[PDB]
């Protein structure tokens, strides 16, 4: 059975989701992003720093991402100075928006479809609908309310959110007082015990971030009726009565180009010296092996993909001509998502499953330093039940804790006497990389300067990479394998479609640009 | 190009009326900066 | 009163700006004020079919549309077919076309909906446009004609984003029965929002009189106004921005970010020409390309070189100090 | 990190906003950040002997007082006795000596504990003063010398009452590890929120700076500032009343009512001699009496003329439009 | 073509007379520009 879902909702933009179907399960799928804007094409010959003000508006939800990694990408491009307490606002501040988008897009986004009729025979079913049921779930009401909180905190330092373009090469441009600090910890603090903590784990997050193996979990959701019954406990329990652990594996290795650095590491920010400078590591994930993210690695494949070319592109060489859709369907060309590939040693260019999962398995590679995320929670969890919609999830909503202590922390380092900004030098020609993980995954800016104007401006958004269709190989993107194997118990309401979709956190926005 | 542009607006009726009006005074011009020129070099006077 | 929010060329700021309400929040704005989201993509349960029965059944008048809120440019292009923005089975602009045509108020929120925006700055690869503007020319994709069946225009919400309440504000009226309080300025924005301009209420207009300039960012922006040396263009945009705090906290112009003129349609202004992006243009050095709204440069520069004659040494030093 | 809140001569206005604390709220506050609450007069669920055993555990040193926060006057009527004001079986200004003396931090919250505020407007029949001030000269009850445990002298978070942040964030910074961070002005108050002025964040500086005046009160205030007719000192007050909002909404000087200056150690200002309430005190009927802070009357009514003559017609317009 | 309507005025005699006498004080038009926008880029100082 040939079916075609239309819209696909709640992925943060146009997703369409053609799927073959044989005995209930989809056997091939095809994700298909459509609807194009080309910031990239817009981004060229504008002002070095217009990708700034441009790329936050590749999306709403994770605008400040686009903006961390813009700015750094300037800031490599232009070889800036970044004082410690910049560094800290930006982490402060990408950390923010993704600790807005986990309830956000959790509640919002994903767990209403929790509420479906096929799951009307679990035993959970009516809690699951008292809970997530859209705008009248318990859970679902104070979750999205509250997520609304942590950019407070973003608009503390940056004066809005979403659309600020406060971070710039050479750092930011504010200048937190110290009621600013006060009031983004007083924010933090109230919204980890409303929902984190309170809603999310019915326990602190150092009693969340203590689980470091599977079984932890279990015995975690076990542990007491606060645990069990929060919407963590909850949730983990349904994704294991109705079987979301059983299917949206996807393709099993992982792309992380981590985020946060230490501010004592990148502050002269360099494509080089990135990796050893991020808190939130970088790392890829692939047959079962790890290996370190090199940006050189990325190309982007338009086979599939609405846009003229026919090699896969790194992205410093990156082109984004599109093509009539007409006509690239009549060339096989079905998303305008481009497909990135990670050329892995041994496996060629693959494509890579990016986001919170991707992060926390980066995070259980060795040889972790002092300031780096050491976490063998997901190693542990990717052994033992492997990847799925609630793994995945897990990995997204584990981020939650893990970040909020981040970000407490980073409210602490901050230094309010000294440098927010060093003043760059603004050069003519440049190249910069700057990447970060949105709540999706791995952001990545690619940009050439010449003639102190944009000569390249090539993005690579997470979903991208998780969505983006199959490459030159007819290799199906992590999303469209994750899709596959999902069994479909009403093609009417495919919800597992739905379910694998946006266990990616999937944005369409971001995946075009 | 540019100066093709200055020349488009030199085809424009109220902007071409403005500059035969100019073109009328010039005398005027040409004998309040001669005036001045003149005022300069005897600045020192 | 039912609400279909849809998203053209849109990156769901204004959707996210949206959530992030307060007083109503979102979700007391969808249940507690007699508004029925009808669907939402960023929210809306239905998926596939069943969220085209309901598009379809606004569309056709089978059943009521009151609000239809816009989001995103209405995308064209390739050549007018408006392929690029393929939404459930049809291009985006024809669901436009349709559902505003049947909704009782049409807005358009944020500038891509309202004035094409981002999207539609050259080469406006994707034929972004607004609903009845495309940057300050009336008219967009509807028509300067366009009215919707309570007789209005599109209701522009701008913005990138808009900011929560100039969206729920005017829901909240709509839904008060306050419909009759909202005047509408000649971009069709909400006068209640759009008459004072982003300087209203900003932390540095001391500054601005005494013409103090913040020279650099981060600590440097403890004082002065961001006008002379940033590009803010705080003078020339007309927002509450400064009044209606953003997330309750900041604005741009606090936090020492220039009002980028995001609510005015031209934005984003020049188009970010090079040597336009947190830069003041300015001619021979010193006099500002742009002046403040209704001011012209002369008296500006006259009454600015007497305001840093007399300016007090508290307007020449930090003030939003640790 | 104990905190021991008395009330002498005050109203519990400071308490009450206090209690409309957000981020933090007052709970999370008392709760979440460490800070002990001891009692409170308001807050306390101790009465009586116990409630003064916790008061004598704290004066003699039996407990430690890490915080003394005192609301309300000194009252040391009458003949200095200060039986005007019983509490606990003390005069309260014996309490004061006893946990200013104790304390590891004293915090005057408000203007009467701070100055004297308006008890100790003439003829001050309670003998009213400040705990460091009595009005701007310093000393107050406690001496210009005294100086808590921690080194600090007494720190004046001033206000009719004092916003609720001005003394949480003070209390989140102490309760974080940023007491450090905390500069006190030449009035001990924090200079995180007083650097700035009222009239900063104001919503009418662009009228101030036009010099176009607020005519009349209701619509009269949709234009306008309020400082010739109405007496605004928000141009002479340190405040953040516009930077950081009242009841995280509005402030005097936007809702259209005039800065009283409160935060300052004179309020109420004149004593609110006959013609001195709402009103701006002129010389010649043109010169106002106080120019803002840091100005001279000669140069600022040479600019105010220049900024008459070339105001734009915006400012002479309605912009807090419905 | 109204720039040619021009380039005709700039075959009169007298405008050119003018014109021509413009340009012989030129420079003393060009020094006063420069030296206003010197005044300008020191308005500051
Ligand atoms: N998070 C997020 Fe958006 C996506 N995909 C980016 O980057
Ligand atoms: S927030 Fe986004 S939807 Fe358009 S108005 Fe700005 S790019
Ligand atoms: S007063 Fe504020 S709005 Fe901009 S022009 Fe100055 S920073
Ligand atoms: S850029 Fe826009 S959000 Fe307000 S501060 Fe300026 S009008
Ligand atoms: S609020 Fe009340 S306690 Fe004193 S400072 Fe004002 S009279
Ligand atoms: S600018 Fe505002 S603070 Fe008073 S002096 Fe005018 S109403
Ligand atoms: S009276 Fe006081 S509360 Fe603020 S507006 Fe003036 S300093
Ligand atoms: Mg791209
Ligand atoms: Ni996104």
């Amino acid at each position: 059975l040939d079916l075609f879902v239309s819209p696909l909702g709640r992925v943060e933009g146009d997703l369409d989701v053609r799927v073959t179907i044989n005995d209930g399960v989809v056997t091939s799928a095809w994700t298909e992003a459509a609807m194009f804007r080309g910031f990239e094409i817009i981004l060229r010959g504008k002002d070095p720093q217009a990708g700034l003000i441009v790329c936050p508006r590749i999306c709403g939800i994770c605008g400040g991402s686009h903006l961390y990694k813009s700015a750094y990408a300037l800031d490599t491009a232009w070889r800036t100075h970044m004082p410690p307490n910049a560094t800290l606002i930006r982490n402060i501040c990408q950390a923010c928006e993704t600790l807005q988008s986990i309830p956000r897009y959790f509640y919002a986004l994903f767990a209403i479809d929790l509420t479906n009729k096929n799951y009307a025979k679990s035993k959970l079913y009516d809690e699951a609908v008292r809970r997530f049921a859209p705008y009248v779930g318990t859970s679902y009401q104070p979750g999205v309310v509250l997520s609304a909180k942590p950019v407070e905190v973003y608009a503390i330092f940056g004066g809005q959110w979403p659309x600020s373009s406060f971070m710039v090469p050479g750092g930011v441009m504010s200048a937190p007082t110290l009621s600013d600090v006060t009031r983004a910890i007083a924010i933090l603090e109230h919204w980890n015990d409303n929902w984190l903590e309170k809603q999310w784990l019915g326990c602190s997050v150092d009693r969340w971030l203590e689980n470091k193996t599977w079984n932890d979990v279990l015995a975690w959701v076990d542990e007491n009726e606060s645990q069990y019954n929060s919407d963590c406990g909850f949730f983990i329990r349904y994704c294991l009565d109705v079987g979301l652990d059983k299917y949206g594996q996807g393709v099993g290795n992982y792309l992380a180009t981590g985020t946060y650095f230490e501010p004592s590491l990148y502050e002269n920010p360099t494509i080089e010296g990135r990796n050893a400078a991020l808190i939130g590591r970088s790392g890829v994930f692939a047959d079962g092996r790890y290996f370190e993210f090199d940006q050189a690695n990325v190309t982007e494949d338009v086979t599939h993909s609405f846009y003229e070319g026919n090699r896969p592109l790194h992205p410093f060489e990156g082109e984004t001509i599109p093509v009539n859709p007409e006509d690239g369907r009549r060339q096989g060309k079905y998303s305008w998502a481009k497909s990135p590939r990670y050329a892995v040693p041994g496996l060629g260019n693959v494509p890579l499953e990016t986001g919170p999962l991707a992060r926390r398995m980066a995070a259980s590679a060795p040889d972790a330093e002092t300031h780096q995320d050491d976490d063998p929670l997901f190693a542990d969890i990717y052994n033992a039940i492997g990847p799925s919609v609630m793994v995945r999830q897990l990995a997204r909503m584990h981020e939650g804790p893990k970040y909020y202590k981040w970000v407490r922390q980073w409210l602490d380092d901050l230094e309010l006497k000294e440098s927010f900004y060093t003043k760059p030098v603004e050069y003519a020609e440049g190249k910069g990389f700057g990447s970060t993980e949105a709540a999706r995954g791995a952001l990545s800016d690619w940009i050439v300067i010449e003639d102190s104007k944009i000569k390249n401006y090539q993005v690579v958004t997470p979903t991208a990479w998780n969505i983006g269709p199959r490459d030159a190989s007819e290799v199906l993107g992590p999303i469209e394998q994750a899709l596959v194997g999902s069994p479909i118990v009403d093609a009417e309401d495919p919800v597992e479609l739905g379910h694998v979709a946006r266990s990616f956190d999937s944005c369409l926005v971001c995946t075009v640009h | 190009s540019p100066v093709d542009g200055i020349r488009r607006r030199l085809d424009d009726p109220q902007v071409a009326e403005a500059l035969n009006s100019l073109l009328d005074h010039a005398d005027l011009l040409a004998v309040l900066v001669k005036g001045l020129d003149g005022f300069v070099r005897r600045g020192d006077d | 009163a039912s609400v279909l929010w849809f998203q053209g060329g849109a990156c769901s700021g204004n959707t996210m700006s949206f959530l992030n309400a307060d007083e109503p929040n979102v979700v007391d704005l969808i249940v507690d004020f007699g508004l029925d989201l009808l669907w939402h993509p960023s929210l809306g349960l239905e998926l596939g079919n069943n969220a085209q029965k309901v598009f379809w059944d606004c569309a056709k008048g089978e059943r009521p549309l009151d609000i239809f809120v816009f989001e995103g440019t209405v995308i064209e292009a390739p050549n007018g077919t408006g392929q690029m923005d393929m939404f459930a089975g049809r291009p985006m602009k024809d669901w436009v076309t349709d559902l505003a045509g049947a909704a009782q108020i049409v807005v358009a929120i944020g500038d891509c909906a309202c004035f094409g925006g981002i999207p539609a700055m050259e080469p406006n690869p994707s034929g972004s446009t607004g609903l009845q503007f495309h940057k300050r020319e009336k008219g967009g994709f509807l028509g300067p004609d366009f009215r919707s069946k309570m007789g209005l225009p599109v209701i522009n919400v701008p913005g990138c984003p808009a900011h929560p309440d100039w969206i729920t504000q005017i829901l909240v009226a709509l839904a008060t029965g306050r419909a009759g309080d909202i005047t509408l300025d000649d971009l069709h924005r909400p006068e209640t929002f759009f008459k004072t301009f982003t300087q209203t209420g900003c932390t540095r207009v001391q500054f601005f009189e005494y013409k103090q300039s913040t020279l650099s960012f981060g600590e440097g922006t403890r004082t002065g106004c961001l006008f002379y040396e940033f590009g803010c263009r705080g003078p020339m945009t007309h927002s509450p921005c400064n009044r209606i705090l953003w997330n309750r906290q900041s604005s741009k112009t606090r936090a020492g970010m220039p009002c980028l003129g995001c609510t005015e349609p031209e934005f984003p202004h020049f188009d970010l020409a090079p040597g336009t992006v947190f830069k003041t243009q300015k001619v021979s050095g010193m006099i500002p390309k742009e002046v403040p709204e209704g001011t012209d440069h002369l008296t500006y520069m006259g009454l600015a070189a007497a305001a840093r004659i007399a300016a007090p040494q508290w307007s020449k030093e930090d003030m939003f100090v640790v």
